[PDB]
RNA sequence: GGAUUUUUGGAGCAGGGAGAUGGAAUAGGAGCUUGCUCCGUCCACUCCACGCAUCGACCUGGUAUUGCAGUACCUCCAGGAACGGUGC
């Protein structure tokens, strides 16, 4: 049904997170709008494209289908999902 | 069964990374809950700096894993 | 007093200051260096704050080790088989220790991975040409007494004592 | 359930998977073609919609470049296969 | 019916899984759900150009598996 | 600890399944069953049920 | 069944879509089973491109990572629960 | 307008060259490809880059390989 | 606010025009599918007419006729005629 | 509940050329072991087109800042490429 994964994504949206995509497209920035289908909207992000020129763009639409992972708030380690 | 949130970004400029490392520079114009964001005034960007204006690209979210913003909308 | 795998498993193996896996055993005065590999390949730092270890010896095969705290200890000498058991080792911080003479620097050079070291508060400190002996024996070193090594220091340390 | 499995037999039998249907009603040793280029030859013992087939007398071969690739060949008699790694399921090879 | 249910006839069963990343492993898996989800145990795994790496409790995925090998004392018709 | 497998019993059963699986993957015979396995693994130096002039000898050595 | 539901909360090496091993103190599962790995890191092969240079792995830590469901190749335990 | 169903039905049996995702172009008369898009031809030969090379004939492909399908 | 112009609306207007376009592919941006679509369905599995493979690096065009390319290996198209 | 976002998969594969340059002790074939000739897997040096650019971290010396706040990452010049993946 509903995913505590999606609850984690909702607790990771809105602020600085760091998504990592398929070919190395990794965007560290304000993952503003993520919908449970994971098409993450990031804001004011610094994305590498795995290119090592990890350049800063604004309001990117990084799909989550290619998202290898997503570094979330290190302050919600005491989540309500795990607790 | 939920449409995507391209709502304030519609009718505005995005530079998208789709598979094949390709880029589609265009206007957000049309979509479905399948996220198939369709870009008019959309132009291709290849591996080399070559770029062709495509008229109206209905670019499926089947591949496009990125797209950045040109403005604030 | 028995220092066991009780105090090594109950030790804290989690995020260090520089965001690495550190395993603290503070508050034991443990003089026994045994039963450690039960960190289970998920550890890089072994810390024995408040220890009385008769010298530097007694570690298991850790190809991953990235920090070790042997400060506030009873280190008198320096044991031999350190490199093959710490090839990933750069941080073996043994300050507040009691190393005395440059014969305690005999296994210090055989590592290819030593760059971030500390042996502070030892009688090997105020001795003349002690940092010279160090800058001779430690090729790949970068962090020595919390200030960079120098190519001038390396020239001095190679050229002297032929 | 009942009418659904009736239509299901009709689908596996009179549809595209007729190759595996004949491998099951005829006990044929059929070439399951992987999408990853590992040719397994053998029967079809359990088979269904998604091309999920369990093969008996299974023999897997690969083009292994140590050079000029050799046919790496082994034969595990019984072994299962899901239909995702499969590109094809062909009833009849010439061997 | 599907052969996912035929692979559901495997618990305390000596199997061999060739997975998606060039993997080949011997395993007595822990328990398998309807979407092929078969978690390995005491398994000796070797991906492409690898070692016999050991996992005492591991969770081998579904669509990220390629080939499965059942026991020899396993009646096929009785397993499907 | 590691000297006893599941069914082996610390000295009650042994590991013939692994060499049996290796011989199966080698010979690939539609009737290489319990009787043939036990006959090949019981005797000492008969005319073997597989070619020893191939890697079957090395597999027996393993 | 929910097999991992016993082995969660410990540092577990989750495998990747590209063959890495990432020891995160795993939390929870799903129907897609997207991972929420806390105190989580990663490490992959630093390929020498040669043989007289040897192979290692450079250390990366994400902390808490929300690995999308398309990730797992396996999930094994590499750290007991702290 | 000639939708998937009518077009692939008038070509189901017409000798199709069907390009798979690794160079495989089947040359043969399809049996049936229903909504599951599972292909299967009768007396189809293998091709790599359009070179007829194999004789397996009535072979049944998963659609997950299919790049293209045309009736020659 | 603003209303949706479906990608199926794009494909439908293209087919009604019976127009020739070249289409993009997956994991290989070198090759393009130059042809016209004949019809459609609710699935967007692109069916094509008089199509040909056109290579960037190689610079060749191998024609199929009324071909049925995959539906998931589509990305987009440029209407060339 | 195997069709454009996660679990019935686009996965597999191969490292650019050459010089009377070289190592295989325990491991390749034939000329029926040793000697010697040619032959289908790498790395060290050197020639091209240090396989080509970006950037990031670092080693080198010079160089600006004495300052309180929770970090993708914060000096500037210059060298070298010991390391990473991005386009060919």
């Amino acid at each position: 049904s509903i995913g505590v994964p999606i609850k984690v994504l909702h607790e990771a949206e809105g602020h600085i997170v760091t998504c990592e995509t398929n070919t190395g497209e990794v965007y560290r920035g304000k993952l503003i709008e993520a919908e449970d289908n994971m098409n993450c909207q990031m804001s004011n992000i610094t994305v590498t494209y795995r290119d090592g020129r990890v350049a800063q763009l604004e309001q990117v639409y990084i799909r989550g289908s290619k998202i290898r992972f997503l570094i979330l708030p290190d302050m919600l380690k005491n989540a309500p999902m795990l607790k | 069964a939920h449409p995507p949130e391209l709502k304030k970004f519609m009718d505005k400029k995005l530079s998208l990374k789709l598979n094949g490392g390709r880029h589609v520079q265009g206007i957000l114009r049309g979509f479905d809950p399948f996220m198939n964001l369709v870009i008019d005034e959309c132009v291709e960007m290849a591996t080399s700096g070559q770029q062709n204006n495509i008229g109206m690209v209905v670019i499926r979210g089947n591949s496009i894993i990125m797209l950045e913003a040109l403005e604030r909308v | 007093v028995k220092l066991t795998a009780e105090l090594i498993e109950q030790a804290a193996q989690y995020t260090n200051a520089v965001r690495d896996r550190e395993l603290d055993l503070r508050g034991y005065k443990i003089p026994v260096i045994e039963n450690l590999g039960a960190t289970l390949d998920q550890f890089d730092a072994i810390d024995f704050s408040d220890n009385e270890i008769r010298k530097l010896d007694g570690f298991p095969l850790l190809r991953r080790l990235k920090t070790l705290l042997v400060n506030n200890n009873r280190i008198c000498r320096i044991g031999e088989g350190l490199d093959q058991a710490l090839p990933c080792l750069t941080e073996l911080i043994l300050t507040n220790n009691s190393l005395v003479e440059l014969g305690d620097l005999d296994p210090l050079a055989s590592l290819k991975s030593l760059t971030y070291l500390s042996i502070l508060r030892n009688p090997v400190t105020n001795k003349k040409h002690y940092r010279l002996y160090v800058i001779y024996k430690v090729p790949q070193v970068r962090v020595l007494d919390f200030q960079k090594v120098k190519l001038k220091e390396r020239q001095e340390a190679e050229k002297m004592f032929k | 359930p009942e009418e659904l499995q009736k239509r299901e037999e009709e689908e596996f039998n009179t549809g595209p998977l007729s190759v595996l249907t004949q491998s099951v009603k005829n006990n044929t040793q059929v070439l399951i073609n992987c999408r990853n280029n590992k040719k397994l030859l053998g029967r079809v013992k359990a088979f269904d919609r998604h091309c999920n087939m369990v093969l008996e007398n299974v023999k897997e071969m690969w083009t292994e470049v140590p050079s000029k690739p050799v046919n790496k060949d082994r034969y595990i008699s019984k072994m299962f296969l899901r239909g995702d790694s499969v590109i094809v399921v062909l009833r009849n090879p010439l061997i | 019916m599907k052969l996912v249910r035929f692979l559901m006839k495997l618990s305390h069963e000596t199997v061999t899984i060739e997975l998606k990343n060039g993997t080949q492993v011997h395993g007595t898996i822990t328990g398998v759900d309807v979407s092929m989800n078969t978690h390995l145990k005491a398994v000796k795994m070797t991906l492409k150009n690898r070692e016999p790496v050991q996992l005492e409790t591991l969770s081998i995925r579904g669509n990220n598996i390629r080939y499965f090998i059942l026991p020899d004392s396993l009646p096929l018709d009785t397993l499907l | 600890l590691v000297e006893f497998t599941d069914e082996e019993g610390y000295g009650r059963y042994l590991d013939l399944h692994d060499c049996y699986l290796k011989y199966i993957n080698l010979k690939a015979s539609e009737k290489l069953d319990y009787i043939t396995y036990l006959s090949i693994f019981d005797q000492l130096f008969d005319i073997p049920k597989e070619r020893k002039n191939a890697e079957y000898k090395r597999y027996l050595e393993m | 069944s929910s097999k991992m539901l016993q082995h969660i909360d410990y540092r577990m090496r989750c495998i990747l879509q590209d063959g890495r091993i990432f020891i995160g103190t795993f939390k929870a599962f799903d129907k897609h089973m997207n991972l929420i790995l806390c105190d989580c890191d990663e490490f992959r092969k630093i390929k020498p491109k040669n043989s007289k240079q040897a192979e290692r792995e450079e250390k990366r830590v994400l902390g808490l990572v929300l690995l999308r469901g398309e990730n797992l190749v396996s999930m094994t335990v590499e750290g007991p629960p702290p | 307008p000639l939708n998937p169903k009518p077009f692939l039905n008038g070509l189901t049996g017409k000798p199709v060259m069907v390009k798979l995702k690794w160079g495989m172009e089947y040359k043969g008369y399809l049996v049936s490809v229903d909504g599951y898009m599972n292909m299967q031809l009768a007396n189809t030969e293998e091709y790599i880059d359009g070179a007829l090379s194999g004789h397996l004939g009535e072979v049944l492909i998963r659609c997950n390989n299919v790049l293209y399908i045309r009736g020659v | 606010q603003k209303v949706m112009v479906q990608p199926i609306n794009l494909i439908f207007r293209y087919l009604q025009n019976r127009s020739r376009i070249q289409v993009w592919l997956y994991e290989q941006v070198n090759m393009r599918i130059e042809g016209c679509i004949i019809g459609f369905d609710e699935y967007m599995n692109l069916v094509l007419d008089d199509a040909e493979e056109i290579h960037s690096k190689t610079k060749s065009r191998k024609q199929l006729g009324r071909i049925m390319l995959k539906g998931d290996n589509i990305t987009l198209l440029q209407s060339v005629s």
